[PDB]
């Protein structure tokens, strides 16, 4: 029972709780405690080849029983432990007995009465851990715990061919070729179905119009249900002229060929659910510090899967599927994509089967046979999104109390996540209490669900996000999560989140799959990259065309209209009388719709827009969603709808309206929005978000200008390079880069003079890799950019395939005179949303991410034998017309610039280390060439999210990494403010580990007024293995990725970017590029840049505590730097910042302050009064030495009890009378007295028996606080009439 | 207020800030009306009036009240409240007391109940003029002094 020194308080990873602070009636702190013995040899339970995972699991659980201790021991409001609280070891535990109104029966000094007997399923629960606790709003001394299996710690330390990743290393003993996991060959036009294909309309309708064209007709598609049971009488979306390659057998998704030792959880859905001892379970208790009886229990509910897994959507059941169905499931099929919109090949983690279901086949739905009217139709399901081990544990911490109730949030995922395997917190659970705290009940929904009202008003920030979803809910969103609190009055969530898939939103033309292996790996699950990468020249016209129209043109001679390559410099002028001819003809039906004759193409800003679940000004407005992202992508915090949230049901119902279309003709005409059923009550739950924010409160091209201003953690340079003509050049925004453009010719020549510019000159900076005829021609680009299929000379303008005969017979041309100057991933278009390739999903994905510093670069050359890239003679930043300006162009990371963002690494150049490393990248004009990407070295991910932290009424931050990030003005915006502000980690020995969270143990708001974290350098760890014998060319760690060949034809030496350079077969370019391989191993990339061994000197140790830059009512404003009246916002952004580089702490941004610690820093406890590191530093509560009761033989007990007690105070709020409190405690002379009083806590006038607290103006803060000294009892004594 | 099958109906909702939640137990009590203006008091069901168990005369032998004067006990906002126990009906609701003096030794106390209409409603409660005439118990407690 009394407290045992042996437990050392210590921070949870996957929630970064280490203690409670106690508020009201009695404060003071609960924290976690654990055993502090080291040489903890799990490997000694043996694992056999002859049995299953929940048996090993016991047996682990059973061992460490034996080998580890675990408590919540409670401290008073100076630090100091009261009672001990290790569940599994403390004598003859009980439930708290009741009143017949359920009050639990109670008196202060006796504590709470007893039932003699433990709760419920008390031989499963008391091996469990505690690692979170609440206090309730509105109850007193009632308070929550949630308790989880061992294994929730220790899965980390379990044995490897268990606890597998997603991906094997293997022994890499004929060479490394990450193309050896990747199926690769395209499909092929089928030579025994050709017959099938979509017709051309043979007669078109005149709608009393008069313009004619000469050009191929429109493609119908014809749909019905007909008469038969099971097929339509037509079906047009499920034609299918195209087949897989032979090479070997036939290329198609399989998991039981592919997963020859295939991964999956430790424990499904329904073992963790009948296991009672492997679910996580919260418990109500009772807490009195001075009590006789000090704790008891009340309820115990188990966070059971099913209450999860039986409240998601309909279309849960089939992911494997979407709302689109048989052409989109054909399309992706022959792509050799993933099909449906959250199936286990990208999301293996929430399905019971793992790696085994990673295919195509079986979706819930009938295709793939020999007739195209028999496929599409409903049937059983065996592969639903369930809540598995893994996932469960990243879905469990972050708790909340409401009401007569209580949530969880979910954590960060450090439970559970390996190197290659992303568990997330994907909804919220809730324990609801009845008849007084009686009786419970326990419930959780998904996210997606709760965040589909999400809506462009709702935020201060950019606009459009992939956030949006439909009556079906396919965007999942999930989060690793910082936390929730209470903001003043307003409820407050924040973490990291993902988006939709921004990445895989382009589509390939069907036979190029061999010359673009990065997009299809990253469609694969092979590439778990999020962020958006440039490979424009093999894309598809469009995403969305029916594969029965794919094979219109196989010589490209005709440039066939409906389906051909992607490049924007050759499409129609449909002007005031064309559209009559070309595309106003086709009228359609409840059975009948078209594909038009238009010619279509785009930049991926086009593509991302036109398929990606974007916000809208309505919510539910999102008819397309590609797929649902690896890992969170973007940073969130929001302000949540408490009320509502205590108003939902705990069972949602959902009906026919959340169901898939059962067949295709119901699928024709699909309402994209339709009435709940309305004993339904799904659509309830939409609203429980009132506001949400995702960055600085910046809009268009300002926010790329931002982007650049902040300092890269690996060095505390700027990435602007403005701070040093042959000078480099940024890599976010475009300002200074290139030259200033004239776009006074740009569009068909049609209209720029004050459209575009606040100002009577239109000039923007066109980027780097532009294209001009000459330097005296810089503004726009005439016509000229014609590509021929073969050496099939160019596009012929002029032909009857590019001219109409309107109203008269006046005909004219259909395309274009003069064209935009710029295509690059870099490009930054505000009169081109179709060429300019940022995008405001990438400003947040790069903010993200570029704050974590682990955005990769794209390489030819290492710092290897003959292989160098040179500073020097190699590179003309001035020249970026041309080859010797050295921009891919091609297999780039979107919206940045490669070359400048190798220089800010200091890949190559003095710039990151004290000799030139010689990485980078070379555009050749001589011989084709060969590329691939690698990580910045660097090793920290989105994941890496700590403690929520309420600064004060208002203003919120949290720990994200090697930063912390503050929200300070979310709650009450402000114009000319940026609304967010940043302080940088400074110590190298943790920024260069390679798992650098783990040295993190903790953030808290400090006394001061600054929130603070705790980071330990010995807290380290090193990978599973010292790489046992042989180099591991490819080695799994938390900033790997198996990045892919791109190869491409020769530069030209002259007019180099006048068109997007041309790919080439890259399925055997592995063995050209070994130096580059060896590269994708982060560990390598370290060692060439210096950083890899002791070699980065400094601290030893140096282990302590880091703090937040000092902040002012002036912190964060920037009001010159917004607004215009001369220029363009980014640019005056860009001067108002540039005289600036030398003095960022006024803009909100720079390093923290830090100071060292001797010893472990294992974690804080906290209380309203002080905080305490690792539990020591305690203190003698100096500030009321002076004060005490007076003991027994002091009272003359006729003087005070001659009047009943009834009336020695206010009946209206329990105080003692002022006259009384120098009779009853001693205080020193001079001393104020009205600055303290006495309580009645208990009383019996039958008895003339007094019970007290005392209650002091604290000298630190405007509220009271208990006198801890006061007596051999603490703060709570008892005065009688000698009658005890 | 809904009909089903020609016959009128009650059902009450409980109100959260704008959002209205189906609240049973109290639509059944509400409904048992009898026939007349306002629903029935139950001294051995929990209806919407809640349930008060009046605290026995041996609590003024308890607590020593003799002492105080009829007067003195009638004009106590608070004391008057520690002759009965009260669960109310629903969060917030809320019972009083209010004494009538039938005797120089004896008095007359009746019940005021909080509402969901937020209306104390007691023997002398009418609303549009005509009684309610609910009924609700009536107790004496007598035994006080003289001085």
């Amino acid at each position: 029972q009394a407290v045992d020194e042996t437990l050392t308080p210590w921070t949870w990873n996957n929630n970064n709780f280490s203690s409670l602070k106690i508020t009201g009636e009695n404060p003071g702190s609960f924290g976690l405690v654990r055993s502090q013995n080291d040489n903890l040899n799990i490997s000694s339970v043996t694992k056999n080849s002859s049995d299953d995972n929940l048996k090993y699991l016991n047996a682990v659980e059973k061992y460490l029983d034996g080998q580890q201790n675990f408590a919540i021991r409670r401290y008073d409001n100076n630090g100091r432990a009261l009672y001990d609280i290790n569940l599994a070891k403390m004598e003859n535990p009980s439930t708290v007995q009741r009143g017949l109104n359920g009050e639990p029966i109670f008196d202060p000094f006796k504590g709470f009465g007893l039932t003699g007997n433990a709760p419920t399923d008390w031989n499963e629960i008391k091996g469990k851990v505690p690692v979170e606790v609440v206090q309730s709003p509105h109850s007193p001394n009632l308070y929550f715990v949630l308790l989880v299996p061992k294994v929730a710690l220790e899965y980390h330390n379990l044995n490897n061919q268990v606890v597998k990743e997603s991906l094997e290393v293997k022994a890499t003993q004929s060479s490394f070729n990450p193309t050896q996991r990747l199926q690769k060959d395209s499909p092929v036009k089928d030579s025994s179905k050709q017959g099938e294909k979509l017709s051309e309309t043979t007669a078109s309708s005149m709608s009393s119009g008069m313009a004619t064209s000469t050009r191929a007709k429109a493609l119908k598609v014809e749909v019905e249900r007909g008469s038969q049971s099971d097929s339509l009488l037509k079906n047009d979306f499920a034609k299918k002229p195209l087949k897989h390659k032979n090479s070997s057998g036939e290329v198609k998704l399989e998991a039981e060929k592919e997963f020859t030792e295939a991964w999956k959880p430790l424990l499904t859905t329904d073992q963790i659910a009948r296991e009672k001892g492997m679910g996580a379970t919260v418990v109500s208790f009772y807490d009195a510090p001075y009590s006789e009886n000090h704790t008891a229990f009340g309820l115990v509910d188990h966070i059971d899967p099913k209450k999860m897994v039986e409240n998601y959507p309909p279309s849960w059941k089939t992911p494997k599927w979407n709302h689109h169905g048989i052409w989109d499931y054909n399309a992706r099929n022959l792509l050799l994509q993933t099909t449906g919109f959250f199936n286990p090949r990208r999301h293996p983690e929430w399905f019971d089967e793992g790696q085994a279901k990673a295919d195509n086949t079986s979706p819930g739905f009938k295709v793939g046979d020999t007739d195209h009217k028999k496929d599409g139709f409903k049937k059983n399901s065996s592969s639903p999104i369930a809540l598995p081990f893994e996932a469960y544990f990243a879905n469990i911490g972050n708790m909340v109390a409401i009401g007569n109730s209580v949530f969880i949030f979910g954590g960060n995922g450090h439970a559970t996540k390996m190197f290659t395997t992303n568990p997330l917190s994907i909804g919220v659970f809730r324990i609801k209490y009845t008849d007084n705290f009686s009786k419970s009940s326990v419930t959780g929904w998904p996210y997606a669900v709760l965040f589909g009202g999400l809506i462009n008003p709702q935020t201060n920030g950019l606009k459009d996000l992939p956030l949006g979803t439909n009556r079906w809910f396919e965007y999942v969103p999930r989060m690793a999560v910082s936390g929730v609190k209470w903001v003043g009055n307003q409820l407050v969530l924040a973490g990291t989140l993902t988006m939709g898939d921004t990445a895989t939103v382009p589509r390939l033309k069907y036979d190029q799959l061999e010359k673009h292996l990065n997009l299809v790996a990253q469609g694969q699950g092979l590439l778990r990259e999020d962020l958006q990468i440039f490979t424009p020249y093999g894309w598809a016209n469009r995403p969305d065309i029916p594969v029965g129209a794919w094979l219109q043109d196989e010589m490209g001679s005709k440039f066939g209209p409906h389906y051909f390559l992607n490049n924007p410099d050759i499409q129609d002028n449909v002007n005031n009388d064309t559209v009559e001819a070309l595309i106003s003809s086709y009228k359609n039906t409840d059975k009948l719709k078209h594909v038009y004759p238009y010619r279509y193409s785009g930049l991926y800003a086009w593509q991302l827009f036109n398929w990606s679940n974007k916000l809208t000004n309505t919510p539910l407005s999102a008819n397309f969603v590609n797929e649902n992202s690896y890992a969170p992508n973007s940073l969130f915090a929001a302000i949540l709808n408490e009320d509502l949230l205590t108003g939902l049901s705990d069972k949602i119902f959902y009906g026919k309206e959340n169901e898939f279309a059962e067949n295709e003709a119901d699928r024709f005409n699909q309402l994209l929005s339709l009435n709940p059923n309305p004993n339904t009550n799904w659509a309830r739950y939409l609203n429980v978000v009132q506001r949400f924010t995702t960055g600085p409160n910046l809009d268009s091209s300002t926010f790329d200008q931002f982007l650049d201003f902040l300092p890269w953690i690996g060095n505390g340079k700027p990435f602007s390079n403005s701070p040093s003509s042959s000078t480099p050049l940024p890599t976010f925004s475009n300002i200074n880069v290139g030259v200033k453009s004239m776009i006074t010719q740009h569009l068909n020549k049609e209209n720029t003079r004050w459209v575009f510019i606040p100002n009577f000159s239109p000039d923007i900076w066109t980027g780097a890799g532009y294209r001009v005829q000459s330097a005296n021609q810089k503004n726009g680009i005439p016509f000229e950019q014609v590509k021929p299929s073969n050496n099939s000379t160019p596009f012929d303008p002029n032909s009857d395939d590019n001219k109409v005969t309107p109203s008269g017979g006046s005909s004219k041309p259909t395309t274009y005179p003069a064209l935009p100057n710029s295509i690059s991933p870099t490009s930054d278009w505000i009169n081109a949303l179709t060429f300019t390739n940022k995008n405001n999903p990438q400003r947040n994905q790069l903010l993200l991410r570029s704050l974590l510093g682990t955005i990769p670069v794209l390489i030819n050359k290492s710092g290897d034998s003959n292989d160098q890239f040179n500073k020097d003679s190699e590179q003309k930043w001035d020249k970026t017309e041309t080859n010797e300006g050295n921009l891919p162009g091609f297999g780039e990371v979107n919206g940045l610039y490669n070359a400048a963002l190798l220089h800010t690494y200091g890949f190559f150049g003095t710039n990151t280390n004290s000799t030139d490393p010689k990485i980078g990248f070379k555009a050749d004009s001589s011989s084709s060439s060969s590329s691939t990407l690698v990580g910045s070295g660097l090793n920290w991910t989105s994941q890496d999210v700590g403690n929520l932290v309420v600064i004060n009424d208002t203003s919120f931050g949290f720990q994200l990494g090697g930063w912390f990030i503050t929200f300070t003005d979310f709650i009450r915006p402000r114009t000319g403010y940026l609304g967010i502000t940043l302080s940088s980690l400074q110590d190298q020995t943790i920024i260069w580990a390679d798992q650098p969270w783990t040295s993190f143990k903790g953030s808290y708001l400090d006394s001061d007024g600054t929130p603070k974290s705790l980071w330990d350098p010995t807290a380290l760890k090193s990978l599973p293995n010292s790489s046992t014998t042989y180099d591991t060319n490819p080695t799994l760690s938390p900033s790997f990725q198996l990045y892919q060949p791109n190869k491409v034809k020769a530069y030209q030496t002259t007019n180099t970017y006048n068109k997007l350079i041309e790919p080439v077969d890259a399925t055997s370019a592995a063995t050209n590029m070994t130096s580059l391989l060896k590269l994708l191993t982060t560990k390598n990339i370290k060692a060439k840049l210096g950083k890899g061994t002791a070699s980065s000197q400094g601290n030893n140790n140096g282990g302590g505590v880091s703090q937040t830059i000092n902040t002012i009512t002036t912190t964060g404003n920037i009001s010159e730097g917004l607004k215009e009246e001369t220029s363009i916002q980014a640019e005056t952004l860009k001067k108002f910042f540039d005289s600036k580089q030398n003095n960022k702490s006024e803009i909100g941004i720079g390093d923290s302050t830090f100071t060292k610690m001797d010893g472990k820093l294992t974690g804080v406890v906290s209380t309203p009064l002080v905080n305490l590191i690792n539990g020591q530093g305690a203190t003698s509560d100096s500030d009321t030495e002076k004060i005490s009761f007076k003991p027994g033989n002091q009272i003359d007990f006729n003087r005070l009890f001659t009047l009943p007690v009834t009336e020695l105070f206010d009946p209206n709020t329990m105080f003692v009378y002022d006259q009384y409190v120098p009779l009853l405690v001693n205080l020193p002379s001079g001393f104020d007295q009205a600055s303290i009083r006495l309580k009645v806590i208990s009383y019996s006038v039958e008895n003339q028996t007094l019970g007290v607290r005392l209650e002091f103006k604290d000298p630190q803060t405007q509220q009271f606080i208990p006198v801890l000294n006061a007596s051999s009892t603490g703060p709570q004594t008892v005065f009688q009439p000698f009658n005890q | 207020i809904a009909k089903d099958s020609d016959q009128n109906k009650i059902d009450i909702y409980k109100n959260n800030n704008g959002l209205f939640e189906i609240d049973t137990q109290l639509s059944n009590s509400v409904a048992t009306n009898n026939g007349g203006l306002a629903p029935s008091y139950t001294e051995n069901r929990v209806d919407a009036w809640g349930k008060v168990e009046f605290a026995d005369n041996s609590v003024l032998q308890a607590r020593n009240l003799v002492d105080k004067t009829v007067d003195e006990i009638i004009n106590t906002p608070e004391i008057l409240n520690s002759f009965f126990r009260f669960t109310p009906a629903f969060e917030d609701q809320k019972a009083t007391l209010v004494a009538t003096k039938q005797s120089d030794t004896s008095l007359s106390v009746s019940p005021r109940i909080q509402f969901l209409d937020g209306n104390f409603y007691d023997l002398n409660s009418t609303i549009a003029g005509v009684p309610l005439n609910i009924g609700f118990p009536s107790r004496v407690f007598a035994g006080f002094a003289a001085l």
